[PDB]
């Protein structure tokens, strides 16, 4: 009876038997369509799941069951699976709405293992702990939608239209208004080399239509009509892709289009602002976490006994490993025959030194006891998977032997311990994250994967299957993934084209933020587990000179000047005849002023004493470029080898400028500081990094490449015209069949490292796939899908070579920076006595929240009426708060003395009082006059200072104003490393051929332009993009020798110092922020 | 015909003051009769003199006051 339930559910078979059945559970479920034969378990599992609720009611055993014993919310969820596949069954007539709920089974084995209960339990209650702070951050991203709204409402619908509008179309019916202006996008303009309409504008620097096109405004939305800033629900959305900077280069670019250049500065606020506060942010829940944490037969006997004796073979079996890495990594994608067979024969000479020393291991220990030690086991697993190997990924498991040098290496072992901790200690973490993982991809597949095969069409460009869907559960699983790594974006507009709004964006979302906070969790978890007369004469003036603060400061606004003479050194010279004398004439007079300066502080200190300085060091060698090319042009013998590159080096004369300014050079210090510590942590991700390249290059070296003819831009077909490579030569008859290999790929180690970083990065990694997951053969061409199980080498790269070491990375530097701090008048009287009460001033901020809905309120081109009453009530409005303040500036008669802000409402006020009477010209040249009106809404913080409640809130404002200052200071020295990088990109990437990510609008040709480019880049948004024209050198794609103005023939960039230019850039931006943003928050807790 | 206030290229207003001295000199030139100034909604406050005709502009409305 109820004692005989209660004996038999608390067995261990029981455990073993439900989570048995959710698991074969899930195989069945991840199915797409299953085939009816096998399919019909599923009443069966209705069974074992009804089975098992009855029991459970059974052995609480009576009628109350239901009431006490079944509270718990996890049942709840039992209960409800009975129900449903109860409701789906037994009746329908089937619209198939249930069918949908089949997943809730899968949470059930978060109900049956004793630790995902803990541990989904303990992050709900997270969730709910996260509440004020992102109330903050949605009212931030409220306030700063409504500033994109107002500026660039309906902008970013521009559209060249081709010029027509001719005249009497009686008035609009004819295409060869709004009937055509709007509805025949064969009337528009598409981007250079895309599927995707161009935009324009009317000011200035906002970019421009081709002759005969006309930039009228009428058009559909942007994109696909999910990025339009028009309308405040569409602005929240397009400033939330801003704060998470997912895919926002796309957005920056089409918006800097249309509303022009001088626009930069809003996205400039919001992503160094966003970003700022994002991590600040993700610093306050991690601070949450860590506060919950705190808050917690002869002769044979004779032969083993020498060998065991004496060891030191150690140092002689780990050089042969570093010399086997070695060795294979000098396999390449052309290998010649000779070498070809003598690199296999280098390994199998390897294997059998690995070998031997096994026997010769086991025989001289214990072949039973010594054996046992974990580290040997392993071990021996390599040697037998090598001879096995030689008894195309077969040839890749000799690069396990990489991870002996473990036991030699601090960091590696350190490294090792980690993904270690991950499966070990904190292997529960990992297993929640799998599984949700799970849910969402089977969740995401039974919801959408009937819409991704029906609509097909709409989702892709041709009429094949989209590159990303939900319709396979594998394809989901990517999808899910890729939603992890914060690419949320793209995909989501193609779900949304053929699932429709409503759904995809309460599931995507809440996969971008349950997915996103469990990977923090556990990111996080990982780093918190792995824890005579006349020379005397001579001297003291020189010396008194150098002393006097007017010839210092002197220097510092030279410096200045001397940096703006750069910026002028752009392509337009030529054109600017009278600047470029002026620059010439100043040039000399530049080196001579510093050169005088750097004789005068030898005079001042000694030699001795000027060179102990780093910084004089670097003063002295930018002075020698320079004169070094001024010698050289008066002494003859001009316009040959190299003296051209001496010219480009004077890029860094902004450097000088750190030595004087007390912000930046103490930031550049500290930077240098901690590159010891940094160093070695960099060979290990080399040493990680260098696994995968050579795995990569087994892998995939030759199968890249892959082009068509030149018409079409993209593959051939793959089992058609052209199969391989020597096929496609065969078929060369017209020109046109370039076979090209992809820009960034795995041919080379050397080359293997670059596509890693941009797969890392995750910028740029969907070209390095496609061509990765298409290879079909060495030689041949990529075929749609063939080989499509290869993303799984891109997700254990990523899971491991960037998620792994980036998270060694971090804890390094935090684990460092530690270490370093470580080791060193009836009226008056009414007014005067009403004041003092609550209520007057919460009846303001009613007005201000409803002028805030006010303000929400407008879309683009709303309505005739509409506009006037909303101008009325905005009118009414302004008169209100003027009303307001004046009346209670004088309550008491030091009343506006006593608050700061109270005096800054005036200010608003009357700024934007004269805006509505002065805005017949306003509107053209300021942003707009509605949007001074937005600022009364940051009024609103000073009530959150002054609520009692919410204590996280304080804790996010508080991290924000003590570290805001440091913010501008690496801000500055971010600035300076894009002023450097622009005059060295203008030089060598002026004239780049136009592909990619430059465009007409973002080159490297002017400096205003290249800022621009710099600027996206410091945030690595867009990398891959700006790379791609500077790698290619030659035809098809380029253009070998082309007339250009300046000397510098060909519009072709130059690889070497594309790569290097770029993949520098990307890592000193980094290192500059991280170590910046990280160093800050240590400090100021 | 085409009646307004005291407008300015391409479609706005001009600028009257707290009383009657305001901008009676150009608007009488324009050819005006009244006067007295009243805010314009969005465009800003002007001063409305009657029976302009079409040759001096005037407040036209339905997109913005533009340039
Ligand atoms: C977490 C869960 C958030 C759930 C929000 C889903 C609400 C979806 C409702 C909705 O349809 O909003 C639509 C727009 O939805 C959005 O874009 C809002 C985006 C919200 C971002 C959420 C930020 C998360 C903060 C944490 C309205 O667009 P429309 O008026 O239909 O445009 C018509 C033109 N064709
Ligand atoms: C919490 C629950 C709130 C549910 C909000 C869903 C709103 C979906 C409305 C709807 O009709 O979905 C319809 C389908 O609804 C469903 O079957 C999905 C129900 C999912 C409920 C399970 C939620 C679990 C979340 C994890 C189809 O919409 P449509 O006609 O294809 O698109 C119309 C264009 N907007
Ligand atoms: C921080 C320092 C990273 C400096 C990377 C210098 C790369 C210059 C090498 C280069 O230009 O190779 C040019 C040829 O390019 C190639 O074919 C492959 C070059 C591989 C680029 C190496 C990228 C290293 C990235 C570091 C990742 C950790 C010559
Ligand atoms: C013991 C108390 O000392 C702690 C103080 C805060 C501190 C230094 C440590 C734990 C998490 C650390 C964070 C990891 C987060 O994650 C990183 C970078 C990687 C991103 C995933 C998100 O943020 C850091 C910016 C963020 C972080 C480095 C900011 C600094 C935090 C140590
Ligand atoms: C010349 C010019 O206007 N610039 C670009 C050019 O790069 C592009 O190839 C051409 C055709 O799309 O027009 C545009
Ligand atoms: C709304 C908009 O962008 N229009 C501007 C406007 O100054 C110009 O008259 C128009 C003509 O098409 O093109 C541009
Ligand atoms: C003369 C001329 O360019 N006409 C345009 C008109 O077509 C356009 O609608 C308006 C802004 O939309 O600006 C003006
Ligand atoms: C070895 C190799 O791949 N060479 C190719 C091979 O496919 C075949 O000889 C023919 C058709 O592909 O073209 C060539
Ligand atoms: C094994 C092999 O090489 N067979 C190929 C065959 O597939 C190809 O069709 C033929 C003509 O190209 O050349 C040969
Ligand atoms: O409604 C269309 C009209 O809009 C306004 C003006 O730009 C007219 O030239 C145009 O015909």
């Amino acid at each position: 009876v109820r004692r005989a339930a209660v004996k038999i559910l608390v067995h261990s078979l029981f455990s073993m038997l439900i989570m048995c059945t959710i698991l074969t559970n899930c195989v069945f479920m991840a199915q797409h369509d299953p085939p009816p034969w096998t399919k019909y378990v599923e009443y069966t599992f209705t069974a074992i799941y009804t089975f098992e609720s009855l029991v459970k009611i059974l052995a609480r055993g009576f009628c109350l069951h239901a009431f006490t014993f079944l509270r718990d919310p996890w049942n709840w969820l039992d209960f409800s699976v009975i129900v449903m596949a109860y409701t789906t069954e037994f009746v329908d007539g089937n619209v198939s709405a249930l069918r949908t709920f089949r997943v809730l089974r899968a949470l059930k084995t978060i109900s049956v293992i004793s630790g995902l209960k803990t541990i989904v339990g303990a992050l709900i209650q997270s969730v709910k702990k996260l509440a004020d702070v992102m109330v903050l951050t949605v009212f931030c991203l409220s306030v700063f939608a409504l500033i994109g709204l107002q500026l660039f409402m309906g902008n970013l619908r521009h559209k060249c239209v081709r010029n027509f509008t001719e005249l009497n179309g009686t008035n609009g019916s004819v295409e060869a208004s709004l009937d055509v202006y709007l509805n025949d996008p064969a009337n528009y303009l598409l981007k250079n080399g895309t599927t995707d309409v161009l935009l324009c504008g009317n000011s200035s620097d906002a970019g421009t239509c081709p002759e005969g096109y006309r930039c009228l405004k009428a058009g559909e939305n942007p994109d696909h009509g999910y990025t339009s800033f028009d309308s405040f629900a569409w602005a929240f959305l397009a400033l939330f892709r801003l704060m998470t900077q997912d895919c926002w280069e796309r957005l920056y670019q089409q918006t800097l289009r249309s509303a022009g250049k001088i626009y930069m500065i809003f996205f400039m606020l919001v992503i160094f602002l966003g970003s700022f506060y994002l991590v600040n942010l993700i610093l306050a829940v991690v601070a949450m976490a860590y506060e919950e944490q705190n808050q917690a037969w002869m002769s044979i006997k004779q032969k083993v006994k020498f060998v065991v004796m004496d060891p030191f073979a150690d140092l002689t079996i780990t050089m042969c490993i570093v010399l086997n890495t070695l060795f294979m990594a000098l396999e390449h994608y052309n290998m010649t025959a000779e070498f070809e067979e003598m690199l296999q024969v280098g390994n199998l000479v390897f294997t059998g030194i690995f070998t031997a020393e096994m026997t010769f291991k086991i025989i001289a220990l214990d072949p039973y006891y010594y054996f046992q030690q974990g580290w040997n086991i392993f071990d021996s697993i390599i040697v037998i998977l090598s001879l096995m190997e030689l008894g195309s990924v077969l040839r890749s498991f000799r690069l396990l032997r990489v991870f002996k040098l473990a036991k030699s290496w601090p960091t590696l072992n350190t490294l090792i311990k980690i993904i270690g901790n991950s499966v070990g200690a904190l292997g529960n973490l990992t297993l929640v994250l799998a599984i949700i993982v799970f849910i969402f991809a089977v969740v995401g597949m039974q919801l959408f994967g009937k819409n991704y095969s029906e609509l097909r069409h709409r989702i892709s460009d041709s009429g094949l299957l989209p590159r990303w869907h939900m319709m396979d559960f594998f394809h989901a699983f990517l999808i899910i993934f890729r939603i992890l790594c914060g690419e949320w974006i793209e995909t989501m507009w193609d779900c949304m084209e053929v699932s429709g709004q409503s759904l995809c964006l309460l599931v995507f979302l809440l996969v971008m933020v349950i997915g996103n906070l469990v990977v923090l969790n556990l990111f996080l978890a990982l780093l918190l587990s792995s824890f005579g007369k006349v020379w005397w004469r001579l001297r003291k003036t020189c010396y008194r000179i150098v002393e006097h603060s007017w010839f210092e400061t002197f220097i510092i606004f030279m410096i200045l000047l001397s940096s703006g003479a750069l910026a002028f050194e752009d392509i337009y010279l030529e054109e600017r005849k009278t600047i470029k004398v002026l620059l010439e004439y100043a040039d000399k007079m530049f080196t001579y002023v510093f050169v005088l300066e750097m004789l005068l502080k030898w005079v001042a200190y000694g030699f001795k004493k000027y060179f102990t300085n780093a910084w004089c060091w670097l003063d002295f060698l930018i002075v020698d470029v320079s004169l070094v090319s001024l010698v050289a042009n008066t002494l003859g013998f001009a316009e040959m080898g190299p003296i051209k590159s001496l010219r480009t080096l004077r890029a860094l004369r902004p450097l000088r400028a750190l030595s004087r300014f007390e912000g930046m050079r103490v930031v550049v210090n500290a930077l240098v500081g901690a590159i010891p510590s940094i160093m070695n942590v960099l060979l290990v991700c080399l040493i990680f990094w260098l696994i995968f390249s050579i795995m990569g290059v087994n892998l995939f070296a030759g199968k890249f490449g892959r082009c068509i003819n030149q018409t079409e831009g993209d593959l051939p077909l793959n089992y058609t015209i052209v199969n391989n490579k020597s096929e496609c030569e065969s078929f060369n008859v017209t020109g046109e069949l370039y076979w090209t290999k992809v820009k960034v790929n795995f041919d080379n180690v050397g080359a293997g490292y670059l596509a890693l970083l941009q797969v890392a990065t995750f910028k740029g990694w969907m070209d390095i796939m496609y061509a990765a997951v298409d290879s079909r053969g060495y030689e041949e061409q990529p075929q749609w899908e063939d080989n499509l199980y290869m993303y799984i080498y891109f997700v254990v790269f990523i899971i491991f070579g960037s998620f792994f070491t980036l998270n060694l990375f971090i804890g390094v530097i935090i684990d460092n920076f530690n270490q370093q701090k470580k080791k060193l008048n009836k009226y008056q009287g009414f007014i005067f006595d009403i004041v003092t009460k609550q209520a007057f001033d919460v009846t303001i901020m009613f007005l201000i929240c409803l002028n805030m809905v006010t303000m929400m309120v407008e879309t683009d081109d709303q309505s005739p009426e509409k506009v006037n009453i909303l101008a009325k009530i905005n009118l009414l409005f302004v008169a209100i708060f003027t009303g307001e303040c004046i009346v209670k500036m004088a309550a008491l008669r030091h009343y506006y003395f006593t608050n700061s802000w109270n005096i800054f409402d005036f200010v608003v006020v009357i700024l934007s009082i004269v805006g509505t009477v002065l805005s017949d010209i306003i509107q053209k040249y300021f942003f707009s006059p509605t949007l001074f009106r937005v600022i009364r809404l940051a009024r609103i913080g000073r009530i959150l200072r002054l609520i009692r409640g919410a204590k996280g809130i304080r804790t996010l404002l508080f991290a924000l104003m003590m570290s805001l200052p440091a913010l501008f200071n690496i801000g500055l020295l971010l600035f300076l490393v894009m002023f450097i990088y622009s005059i060295f990109g203008m030089a060598n990437f002026a004239y780049v051929k136009w592909e990619a990510g430059i465009d007409d609008m973002f080159n490297f040709q002017t400096f205003a332009n290249s800022m621009l480019c710099l600027f996206q880049i410091t945030t690595s948004a867009g990398w891959d993009g700006l790379l791609s024209p500077i790698l290619n050198t030659g035809p098809p794609y380029c253009d070998p020798n082309l007339p250009n103005s300046n000397g510098s023939r060909g519009n072709c960039g130059s690889p070497a110092v594309g790569i290097l230019f770029f993949t520098t850039y990307i890592i000193i931006s980094f290192l500059i922020v991280v170590n910046m943003y990280i160093a800050i928050i240590l400090e100021n807790f | 015909v085409r009646d307004g206030y005291i407008a300015q290229p391409e479609n706005c207003v001009y600028h009257c003051f707290p009383g009657s001295s305001g901008c009676d000199t150009l608007c009488k030139e324009k050819g005006g009769t009244s006067g007295h100034c009243g805010f314009k909604v969005g465009h800003g406050l002007a001063c409305w003199c009657n029976a302009l005709p079409d040759n001096v502009g005037i407040i036209v409305e339905g997109e913005k006051c533009h340039s």
